[PDB]
């Protein structure tokens, strides 16, 4: 049982040298059904990994995008679990509508002030949504689980599939923690 | 009422500097060149003034 | 009428506020949009002297809002209702938009809400100047000592822009 | 703002600065020492008023 | 009185310190909180002019401060009385307010404490340049080298505000 | 001896990752009856937190918050024993009564002087009142004791449950120490 | 020797977070029977520390106090050698008698012409200059020797006994050499 942090590790280094850029855009394909717990951990997730990759208004430009395998339905409980966290995400669906205007929009900067309008977009694995994707390549899309991806142009996009059962796993590979 | 604070005051002229925009806008008509307007002096006391010029300015 | 109304509506950092109510008004679903533009593009049109961001307060379900909402998004108006379905956040509803006077940025427009308990509640924590009626609503529990409260009897959007000085004719 | 934006008012004389150069280059016969404006007041007002002075430059 | 003390009242810059002793003003536990805030909003009021905390040596026990706290916050009015429980601290008694101009903001709009030795002895450290006796009450043990001491006379909190000029008439 | 250390290691590496962030709100729940002396290294150890998480004026932009199960009676001689080393906390009791806003409250502070009004909140009581001021919530949670945790909103809530003994435990597991 | 030096080596690694912070008050309560050829090494000792924890007029602002088991008269000699080493330090003592006055000031400092007025506290260990101590109180309290503390408040105060027989093993207790 004992040799998997071998692999974790070798994975991490390789997962290093990307993730230390300050200005990159990266994608997040995440199955819920793979993650054990994922209701109860997702919003913490979410909210470390803004706390160590977009928490610098004037260096980290570029925002996280990340994309759930689930309906319309449930992006409105994480919506509302969100804004009572305190954190600025769009979704794009403006009741079970999506719009295409409103999942491109770039967020506007004050930096006197310490304030952006959003801090990650959040939405389904819609149709209507991964065109939005295409419409914008990622210099990185990352993919948990084996959710099919078929419908994404993959064409000079840097695809890292992690394969993890665990938020604490993600967090190691992403360079997160230094533990496990 | 309250209107502003002074800036400098001297016998001759004293100067008196505008809370905000929309106080401004609220009262601009009794801020024209010839009208009165009153500067607490202590705690009891007050100086009738009259106002010289106004100059708005957002540059 | 109209004349007895023109002053408060040339004074450019005032809040007003509307109680509109959509039976009153015929075709209220298909220019309620338009409206709200027309005004806005006259009342909460400049950046620096006008501060205050208008509320429009509808009699409806919580439900039938979403599809106002979607119709402002659709013709590029930036609005906040305050629910994210069926949850009312206050801490939302009563926050000032965020403007940024170089490019002519403003985070909102206008506050379209429902009559429910709470926005009430949000309305009183922080009272406008002027609050307009249409349609009769029951405005009881306002709180209406201090502001100008007007009446307005009215019966299409025409008699609404004439009376607010966005129209030279009926 | 058609023509430009007020930036200094003074009961001598009012300042406004035209937004951009394709602006003052379209209606430049209109803008003449001895022309006249229209000045916003308010949401229903206006204040009529001729050019006396034009300064394009020192920036 | 009066009239002779609308001098050393007109001053922004000057210290008052007021001895008051209970029992003697009718309907002292629910006036005084308020005759503080109402001499609070005339005397100390400008941020940058009025410079000096006045001082509320009340004629008590160490006791029944804590109520007199309480009533206080319970009207958003911020205080320091230098007592903990029952253990007087010098130096939370002789620290001088921290304030910001770009703000309105002051630490202590007020000193109040009891008739304890260890207070009066603070209070010689720091001499004020008024007092104000009201009622009967121990002078000495106080300093009086450089203190205008006036002894004023009173039955309820309305003559006191008419002699502090807080009240045109009755 | 040389085994219990070892193991608290692993306790040590895993909340380093989240006490290197300058802003954070850290609230403490410990049971006072469950550390060796807490009557007597209680308040030297609320100094030398507020040394390492609370000194720079300009970057430690959040206040701490020690909740203890004790009685009121029992907070006055703390509150006592905090202004005789000048050391200033708020408690939220003006004797026995509770007052919210006095609590939630925000601390003034000056650049210029190095003045940040009160360094931590310490109000010694595990009351349903004090409980009731999840209003705010905080980052991170830590347990220190048994305590019953359940009027608290753990939802979206890192909490991080410390088995201790000694306060040297508490400060080598906060980063405080490097020796027990 | 090698565990009298392993030990030494464990407890001066218990003193570098407390010795690392730029202002904080330090007492030191010597007894000079206790250190070999103190009468010809303290002026030294004093001198080294200074260079070192005492030298920079921006960051070091309080001043270290040192009290000694001797007699008003010796602490003479030590008051004529410190001036002739061009090093200033105040007794307290204006002949046989002791002022509070004296003691208590604050140095006042030149930062354009890097000045202090006095750089040290050396005094005698007499009940009045007790008094003094107890009215300020340090952060930390050193004691070398077998010293009867018990007439100072002790309370609230952090207490290191620090054995030794030498000033080699003080500096290096005291990280100021790496090799006895």
């Amino acid at each position: 049982v004992l040799t998997r942090k071998q692999l974790l590790k070798v994975r991490k280094n390789q997962l290093v040298p990307s993730l230390n850029i300050n200005s990159r855009s990266r994608y997040f394909i995440i199955d819920p059904d793979t993650i054990d717990n994922f209701d109860d951990e997702f919003i913490l997730f979410v909210k470390d990994y803004l706390d160590k990759y977009n928490s610098k208004i004037k260096l980290h430009t570029e925002t996280p995008c990340f994309i759930l395998k689930t309906d319309v339905n449930n992006l409105s409980e994480y919506h509302k679990r969100f804004v009572s966290r305190n954190i600025q995400i769009i979704t794009g669906y403006i009741g079970d509508t999506f719009y295409f205007k409103e999942f491109n929009k770039e967020p506007k900067r004050i930096i006197k002030d310490n304030w952006v309008e959003f801090k990650a977009r959040i939405s389904c694995n819609s149709d209507e949504v991964i065109k939005c994707i295409n419409y914008k390549k990622c210099d990185d899309l990352y993919i948990v689980g084996g959710v099919d991806v078929s419908l994404l142009d993959t064409a000079d996009v840097n695809i890292e599939n992690l394969e993890i059962n665990n938020f604490r796993e993600l967090k190691y590979l992403l360079s997160m923690l230094k533990e496990i | 009422m309250k209107i502003g604070s002074v800036i400098e005051s001297s016998p001759h002229s004293i100067l008196v500097k505008i809370d905000t925009l929309k106080i401004f806008e609220k009262a601009k008509s009794a801020l024209q060149i010839g009208k009165y307007l009153k500067i607490q002096e202590g705690n009891h006391n007050f100086v009738l003034c009259v106002i010289q010029n106004i100059k708005i300015s957002t540059d």
